[PDB]
């Protein structure tokens, strides 16, 4: 029913705020991480 | 090329953001050579 | 600085500066769509 | 050592290509199956001309 | 509006369903073709979409049938005929 | 007819890789191709 | 259908007064710049 | 100072190396 | 031995950049949803321990 | 003074170009409001 993805109207936060699309996303989490590292 | 009339709004505000950071860039450099240096 | 890579000197002179166009890409991804 | 330009001189010509190439292949769907081998026939042939000129550091 | 949708958010079990109709766009087309008539495209299409409004991604689709195609026709070009045929029938598949 | 048949004969064989093709630009996680449930021959 | 906006108005020249010499004086401190005792 | 030229050529190449990454994904039609 | 201390840091971001953009475009957006290893929910401490 | 003329000629050649380029719009645009 969801998925909707990176939007500013499916999670609730905007371009700023910009990664809290991914407090609950698991995987992409990581990916933020290893490319940080 | 005219979907729209040009490429769009992003892609010249890098260019003319670049433009603009090149010649800060550029007075930066002029602080350590030329008149102003004491070298 | 050694003496056999040398000619390099131009090129990995440059090499810190890379990180905050790492920062600066992120705008214009963002310019690009969704904002 | 003459060969110590153009081994690196062509690792930092194919590293550059491996800036743009990358988010390309993973960036689509509609090339993802043709372009996954390529990575590995792309960073494969990087990793052992890293390795080639590692020996090459220490030989001359 | 368009963006690619993850396996992982979607669900497996709501994906299975998924991936079987991309090969019931073609098996149909197939069987179009071979009928010479392309009414049985241009009949199970009609509010397929307002069907799978709520679950599937109404964007995903053209782009996944347009690509369909294009790669469709792709094989047809060394026959010169047929690919201006099959260029008539999954033109069907994507107007309805 | 003739033609007809024959495009058939090329996309039937075709078919099993013009849904890799189709699939890989809408799904991204996973080797959807490998994720069907084609229907089985005995 | 369509709108045809005028070319020059009073913004026309209210934007060029303070951008023609900006990019003048722009490269008056270039000049100025590589230039040495 | 040719040395100078080539590492400000150097610099050059590789600031729009960039966003020819962020292009080239924005017109092929490659999802951003 | 200064030189090759930080090659070998030079070397291990690129192996290290391809798990960040693996792990952000192309690989799975449901961490957790996978073989019951990583992921989480933030809220089975006993899972958040065994990160620490 | 020969080095006034040499300053003023990337001057004129700004205009130079607003003439060519844009200036059929703008005898139109000075055909509006009647006068
Ligand atoms: C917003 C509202 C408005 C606020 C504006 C006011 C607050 C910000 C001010 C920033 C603008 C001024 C920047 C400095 C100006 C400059 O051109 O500075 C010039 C100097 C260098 O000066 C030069 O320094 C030289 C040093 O010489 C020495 O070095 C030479 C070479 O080694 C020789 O050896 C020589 O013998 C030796 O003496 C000489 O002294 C020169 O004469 C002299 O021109 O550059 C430097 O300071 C380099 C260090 C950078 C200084 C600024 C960093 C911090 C700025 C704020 C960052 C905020 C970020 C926020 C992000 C969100
Ligand atoms: C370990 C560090 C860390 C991490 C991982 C996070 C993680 C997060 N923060 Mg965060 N934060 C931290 C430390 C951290 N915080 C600290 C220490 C501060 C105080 C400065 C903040 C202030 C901050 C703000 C202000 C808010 C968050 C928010 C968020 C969330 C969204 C991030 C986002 O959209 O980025 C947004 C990124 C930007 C807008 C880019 C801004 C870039 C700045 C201006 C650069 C600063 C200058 C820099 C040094 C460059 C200098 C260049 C030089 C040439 C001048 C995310 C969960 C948001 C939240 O609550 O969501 C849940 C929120 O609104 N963060
Ligand atoms: C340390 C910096 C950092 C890192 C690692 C990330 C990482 C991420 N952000 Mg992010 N972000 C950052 C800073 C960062 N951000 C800042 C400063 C801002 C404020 C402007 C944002 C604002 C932001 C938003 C608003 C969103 C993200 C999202 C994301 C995630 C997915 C990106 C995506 O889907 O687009 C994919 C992007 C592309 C395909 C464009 C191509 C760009 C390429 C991949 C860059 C790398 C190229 C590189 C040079 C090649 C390396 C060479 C190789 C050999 C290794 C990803 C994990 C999104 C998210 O939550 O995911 C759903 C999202 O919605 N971020
Ligand atoms: C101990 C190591 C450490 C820690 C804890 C952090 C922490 C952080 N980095 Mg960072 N970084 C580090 C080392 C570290 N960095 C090093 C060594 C490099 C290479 C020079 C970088 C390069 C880097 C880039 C390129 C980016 C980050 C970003 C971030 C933020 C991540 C998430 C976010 O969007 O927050 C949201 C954050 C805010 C809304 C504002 C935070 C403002 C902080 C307090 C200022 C300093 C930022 C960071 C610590 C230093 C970056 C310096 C420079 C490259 C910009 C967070 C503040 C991302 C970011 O947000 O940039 C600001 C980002 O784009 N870092
Ligand atoms: C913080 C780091 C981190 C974490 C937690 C993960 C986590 C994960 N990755 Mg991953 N990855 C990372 C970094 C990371 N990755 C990096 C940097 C890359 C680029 C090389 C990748 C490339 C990658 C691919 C290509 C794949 C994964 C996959 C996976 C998932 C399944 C793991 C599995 O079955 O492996 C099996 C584990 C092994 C066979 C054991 C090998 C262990 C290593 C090679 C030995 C060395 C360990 C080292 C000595 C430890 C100290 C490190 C030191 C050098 C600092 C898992 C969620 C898979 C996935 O997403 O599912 C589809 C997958 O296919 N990863
Ligand atoms: C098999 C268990 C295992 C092992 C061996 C590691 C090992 C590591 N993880 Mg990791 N991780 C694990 C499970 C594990 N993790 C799980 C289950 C998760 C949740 C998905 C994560 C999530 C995670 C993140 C998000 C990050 C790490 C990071 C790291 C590195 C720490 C670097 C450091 O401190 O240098 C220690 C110095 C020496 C060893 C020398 C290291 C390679 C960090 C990193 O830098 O990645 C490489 C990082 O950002 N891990
Ligand atoms: C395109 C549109 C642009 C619109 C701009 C409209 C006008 C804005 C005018 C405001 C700027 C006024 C200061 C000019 C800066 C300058 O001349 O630097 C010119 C200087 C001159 O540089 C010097 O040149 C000399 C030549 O011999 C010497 O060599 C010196 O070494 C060298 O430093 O360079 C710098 O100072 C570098 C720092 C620049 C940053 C200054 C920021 C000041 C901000 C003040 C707050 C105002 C609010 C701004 C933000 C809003
Ligand atoms: C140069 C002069 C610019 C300032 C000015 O007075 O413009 C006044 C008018 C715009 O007035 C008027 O400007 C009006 C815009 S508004 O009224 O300011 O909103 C517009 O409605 C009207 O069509 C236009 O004639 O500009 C012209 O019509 C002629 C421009 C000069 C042509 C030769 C170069
Ligand atoms: C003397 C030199 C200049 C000439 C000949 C010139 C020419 C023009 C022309 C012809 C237009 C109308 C655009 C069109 O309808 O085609 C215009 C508008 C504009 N120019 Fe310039 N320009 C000059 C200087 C500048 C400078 C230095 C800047 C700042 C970078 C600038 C920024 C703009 C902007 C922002 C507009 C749009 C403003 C508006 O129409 O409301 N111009 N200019
Ligand atoms: C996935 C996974 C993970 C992770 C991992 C990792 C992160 C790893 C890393 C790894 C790495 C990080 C690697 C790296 C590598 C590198 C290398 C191997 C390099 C090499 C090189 C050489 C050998 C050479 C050198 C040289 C040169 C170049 C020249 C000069 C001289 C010399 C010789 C020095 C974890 C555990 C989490 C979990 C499980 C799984
Ligand atoms: C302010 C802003 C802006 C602007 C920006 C700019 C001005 C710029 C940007 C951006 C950029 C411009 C970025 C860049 C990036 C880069 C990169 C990302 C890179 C990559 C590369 C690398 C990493 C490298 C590699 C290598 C090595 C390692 C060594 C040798 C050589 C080679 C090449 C191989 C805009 C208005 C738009 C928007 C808003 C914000
Ligand atoms: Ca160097």
């Amino acid at each position: 029913s969801y998925l909707g993805g990176r939007d500013q109207e499916s999670t609730g936060f905007a371009w700023w705020s910009g990664n809290a699309r991914l407090i609950n996303l698991s995987g992409k989490l990581l990916g933020a991480h290893v490319a940080h590292a | 090329m005219s979907g729209d009339a040009k490429l769009p709004l992003w892609l010249i505000a890098t260019v003319a953001g670049t433009g603009v950071l090149v010649v800060v860039g550029l007075f930066f450099y002029g602080a350590y050579v030329g008149v102003g240096s004491a070298l | 600085l050694p003496e056999a890579y040398s000619i390099f000197s131009p090129v990995v002179d440059i090499l810190p500066v890379i990180p905050v166009f790492f920062l600066l890409l992120a705008f214009v991804w963002q310019a690009a769509v969704g904002f | 050592t003459l060969l110590f330009q153009v081994l690196l001189a062509a690792l930092v010509i194919v590293s550059f290509l491996m800036i743009v190439a990358v988010p390309v292949a993973y960036a689509s769907p509609q090339n993802w199956s043709q372009s996954k081998p390529l990575i590995f026939i792309g960073s494969g042939l990087w990793a052992v001309l890293v390795i080639l000129v590692g020996v090459f550091n220490y030989l001359v | 509006g368009f963006r690619p949708i993850n396996v992982s958010r979607y669900g497996p079990g709501n994906m299975t369903k998924s991936l079987r109709d991309l090969s019931w766009f073609l098996r149909y087309t197939t069987y179009a073709i071979v009928a010479g008539d392309p009414n049985i495209i241009a009949v199970n299409v009609r509010g397929l979409r307002e069907i799978i409004e709520n679950a599937c991604s109404s964007a995903a689709t053209l782009v996944a049938l347009q690509e369909m195609r294009r790669s469709a026709l792709g094989y047809l070009q060394n026959d010169k005929e047929g690919q201006e045929i099959a260029l008539q029938y999954f033109n069907v598949l994507i107007s309805e | 007819g003739a033609k007809r048949l024959e495009i058939a004969q090329v996309l039937t064989q075709n078919a099993e890789l013009i849904v890799s093709r189709a699939a890989n630009r809408i799904f991204t996680g996973g080797s959807p191709l490998a994720f069907l449930e084609r229907p089985e021959e005995p | 259908q369509p709108i045809t906006y005028p070319i020059f108005t009073v913004r026309w020249l209210a934007v060029h007064t303070l951008a023609v010499p900006t990019v003048f004086f722009l490269g008056a401190i270039a000049a100025m710049q590589f230039i040495q005792r | 100072n040719f040395e100078l030229i080539a590492q400000l050529l150097m610099l050059s190449l590789i600031v729009i190396a960039g966003p020819v990454v962020i292009v080239l994904l924005a017109f092929r039609g490659g999802d951003l | 031995p200064y030189f090759v201390v930080g090659v070998l840091h030079l070397i291990s971001s690129a192996v290290l950049g391809l798990g960040g953009i693996y792990h952000a475009v192309r690989g799975p957006e449901v961490l957790e949803e996978y073989s019951s290893f990583f992921g989480y929910d933030w809220k089975d401490k006993n899972q958040m321990t065994n990160i620490i | 003074d020969l080095r006034i003329v040499v300053v003023l000629l990337p001057l004129i050649v700004a205009g130079g170009w607003a003439l060519f380029k844009i200036g059929s719009a703008a005898i139109s645009q000075a055909q509006a409001f009647m006068k």
